[PDB]
RNA sequence: CAUGAGGUGGCAAGAAAUGGGCUACAUUUUCUACCCCAGAAACGAUAGCCCUUAUGAAAUAAGGGUCGAAGGUGGAUUUAG
């Protein structure tokens, strides 16, 4: 409905006044997103799709399967801790790499 | 449009580092050990070898933004302690003032 | 570069020359 | 036109009004005649109309002591007042075991992404606990450098994760699982 | 004879305004930082980021408004704000002025993703502390 | 001790950290997974800012007349001036 | 206006701890007395210390070329305010904290507020 | 179509002279404890030599063995407080 969107648009316009003072100008930046939600969070976003802790640390389900006795075991384990160990690197990004290591071993 | 030649070719080689750190950081990890086959761990220094110089690590240098010069680089600022101290003289940088002391 | 650029007076004085 | 707002200025006047936000100096707006500058050999302070210093200046122009006192007024809603859990923290520890205490900082510039904000730590006193008597002995050998002697406290510190609530929620995890490990003893305990 | 941004005396001509008439040693003493961020603090991250935007800004401001800088710029930041104080001439029209100084606060915004809004300061003349 | 080593076993199962004992040297492999390679920090890959655009923004805005390189001014008058002698 | 309330519980914020950092003494005084009159106003306990300033130094060549001994050192002061608020309830601090944070001055001054939870045992 | 630009490899080793450092040449010392009531001894510490470790695509640093120089308080002169 582009008409209705118009209309909408219309209205709006009627409604609008100027910018009256400093502090509904700060109130129109906050609506537009242009300033900070205060008290600041240093987070506002950067959710991560969810994770809850476990799927970044608990590396036991993204291990996969292969030989669990032997060196490359260990290797594996070793770098899997220290993903966990790792803030920067997101959940999607511990994975591909695990992923890649393990079409590596295949390789060979 | 950078300062000079020199500038150009440490940027690229930062481009390099950035496109092909991981795949070169995994390699190192495969590398270095006393876990694990020695015939792998050689072939992994093999890989290692072939990939392109530049995308290492160890090449970037670190040079002034505004005037590409290797030495008296401050790495708080980026910048040379000629700049540096151009900027600070006129008062450009906050907190900065001169030692009295 | 834009950095390496600087004001016109610093630019006029070096080109004069008026100071040994 | 004139130095407007300063000689049509009422003596005796709603003054926030006329600096509400925080902006710079604007000696046109300013009735105050202030000189702000060191003085030439036999001369003054430099005048108000035409003062880099001024402008340089950090400025509370705003914030006036009644202004604030006005905004305070305002803001008397928003502002649940907190029960009587009383002072002295004796009584809170009785009832509100735990003390998490994550910080976050407020830099200037674009980007608000600050690392370390996301830490995270939770110091729990271990007689506020109050569930442990063979754990009490296994709890400690567990948790090396954490738990002091001189005060009974438990200190799990978590830095992994990148968000400040996951880091909080593996921490309460972390110490949950801990003091179950400490509650169910093993087998190979025996070898003392 | 250290001779950085001391402007020097070669008569009783040279007309020279209070920032640029006083010498490096007294920044924190007769003068002040004309820039203004958290960056210099310590601990504290983003430094040199900031400071080639200020140097940029700086001369941005000189390319738009040509011969309507009496004194150097005053940068200031309030966590997502890039405040400008400018001592301008009143040389050309104010139409002209509110024309450049929308487009400024624009362009400078859309560039580093934070809302400017510079506000300026409408001087005859150059004020002049020594006549060196 | 055997009690000791084994408290130190559940003590690293707990908190993620490697479980099973090993060298200073595979350490090296989990210090390099939890930290960030040195290629991927924001220090290093946007160490020098853009410049390219710095400066091709400025010669549009210049084009266009809403600001002035009076440096390049000066140096556009320079060219002038030597095509006109020599050159 | 519009404050609504919700049917769940509201966080307990205790000693909620502020480190305030700046570079000019007189500014963050100012901003102290400005937090004071607030806290005060609002119905919150606070008090405030002056921890030790700090001070990095650092030296450079006073020339371009050559001429080693001759030197110019730098220093970046900054000097601190504690702002420790004694027992509050979430959504007040919050409020505090939006007060305070939004109208600090510029540069100069920045805090690092140490927030401090209790809750339940679990 | 080069005093411009990009790539591969390389370039620095001393017959010597001289400047400024470090370390000694020992008993006011050397080693060990302790960081100032002790007990032993009758040095010096490179140069290499091998062996690790760190770094890093790749060996310059760090440690361990081995060895164990000259030197046995310095001339005219001169440096700092
Ligand atoms: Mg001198």
């Amino acid at each position: 409905s582009l008409w209705d969107v118009e209309f909408a648009k219309q209205l709006a316009t009627v409604n609008e006044q100027p910018l009256q003072n400093g502090f509904e100008e700060l109130i129109q930046w906050t609506k537009e997103g242009k300033l900070w939600e205060f008290p600041i969070n240093n987070e506002a976003g950067f959710d991560d799709d969810g994770s809850e802790f476990h799927e970044h640390i608990f590396l036991e389900k993204h291990l996969e399967s292969f030989p669990k006795q032997g060196p490359i075991r260990h290797f594996m384990e070793l770098v899997t801790c220290g993903l966990s160990k790792n803030p920067y690197l997101s959940v999607k990004q511990k994975v591909e790499h695990i992923e890649w290591f393990r079409n590596y071993f295949n390789e060979k | 449009h950078y300062v000079d030649w020199r500038m150009w070719r440490d940027v690229k080689r930062r481009k390099m580092a950035y496109e092909y750190a991981d795949e070169r950081l995994r390699i190192n990890s495969l590398r270095k050990n006393t876990i694990l086959p020695k015939i792998l761990q050689d072939v992994a220094d093999e890989e290692i070898a072939a990939l392109p110089r530049d995308s290492c690590p160890v090449r970037i240098r670190n040079r002034c933004v505004m005037t590409s010069r290797p030495r008296g680089v401050k790495r708080r600022w980026r910048l040379s302690r000629i700049v540096f101290r151009h900027l600070a003289d006129h008062g450009q940088l906050s907190g900065i003032q001169r030692a009295t002391w | 570069s834009f950095f390496t650029k600087l004001t016109a007076d610093e630019l006029w004085k070096g080109a004069l020359a008026e100071t040994g | 036109a004139l130095p407007p707002r300063t000689e049509k200025m009422a003596v005796d006047q709603d003054w926030p009004s006329v600096y509400p936000v925080a902006a710079p100096f604007k000696p046109s707006a300013v009735p105050l005649p202030v000189r702000m500058g060191y003085p030439v050999k036999k001369g003054v302070p430099m005048a108000k109309e035409g003062n880099l210093e001024l402008l340089k200046i950090p400025n509370f122009l705003h914030l006036t002591p009644v202004a604030i006192k006005k905004h305070c007024e305002a803001l008397k809603d928003f502002c649940t007042e907190w029960p009587a859990a009383l002072d002295s923290d004796e009584k809170c520890e009785k009832h509100f075991p735990i003390e998490i205490d994550s910080t976050d900082y407020v830099s200037s510039g674009p980007s608000v992404r600050n690392p370390r904000a996301r830490v995270v730590v939770l110091r729990v006193k271990l007689s506020s606990l109050n569930l442990d008597d063979h754990a009490k002995k296994k709890l400690i050998k567990l948790v090396g450098e954490r738990y002091c002697k001189t005060t009974d406290v438990l200190t799990i510190k978590t830095d992994r994760c990148p968000l400040r609530r996951q880091n909080y929620d593996y921490a309460v995890y972390l110490l949950t699982v801990l003091y179950h490990e400490s509650w169910n003893t093993e087998e190979w305990e025996k070898s003392k | 004879k250290n001779r950085a941004a001391r402007v020097r005396v070669s008569k009783g001509d040279k007309p020279v305004t209070y920032e640029e008439a006083h010498a490096p040693h007294y920044i924190a003493h007769r003068k002040g930082w004309l820039s203004l961020h958290t960056g210099n603090l310590d601990g504290e991250d983003h430094a040199a980021e900031r400071t080639v935007e200020d140097v940029f800004l700086r001369k941005f401001m000189w390319g738009t408004f040509p011969g309507c800088l009496a004194d150097q710029l005053v940068l200031k930041r309030r966590g997502n704000q890039l405040e400008i104080c400018a001592v301008v001439l009143r040389q050309l029209s104010p139409h002209k002025y509110y024309f450049l100084v929308g487009y400024s606060e624009t362009l400078l915004s859309y560039f580093y993703k934070c809302p400017v809004r510079l506000h300026l300061q409408t001087v005859p003349s150059k004020v002049v502390y020594k006549y060196l | 001790s055997e009690y000791a080593f084994r408290m130190s076993r559940l003590s690293a199962r707990l908190f993620g950290e490697v479980t099973r004992p090993t060298n200073s040297k595979s350490m090296k492999v989990v210090k390099l997974f939890s930290e960030l390679p040195l290629a991927k920090k924001k220090e290093t890959y946007d160490w020098y800012p853009n410049h390219h655009t710095y400066a091709e923004l400025m010669q549009t805005l210049r084009f266009l007349g809403l600001y002035r390189d009076e440096h390049q001014d000066f140096m556009d008058e320079q060219k002038r001036l030597k095509k006109l002698r020599g050159k | 206006p519009v404050v609504t309330i919700s049917d769940e519980p509201d966080i307990l914020y205790k000693r909620l701890s502020v480190l305030v950092k700046g570079h000019d003494k007189a500014v963050l005084d100012s901003y102290e007395y400005f937090a004071v009159l607030a806290a005060k106003e609002l119905g919150i306990s606070i008090k405030v210390h002056e921890p030790p300033r700090k001070i990095e130094r650092f030296t450079l060549l006073q020339s371009v070329h050559i001429y080693k001994k001759h030197r110019v050192q730098y220093e970046m002061r900054t000097l601190y305010r504690c702002l420790e608020l004694e027992h509050l309830t979430g959504s007040t601090a919050d409020v505090y904290l939006e007060y305070i944070q939004r109208n600090l001055p510029e540069g100069v001054a920045m805090e690092v507020t140490k927030t401090q939870l209790e809750q339940l045992p679990e």
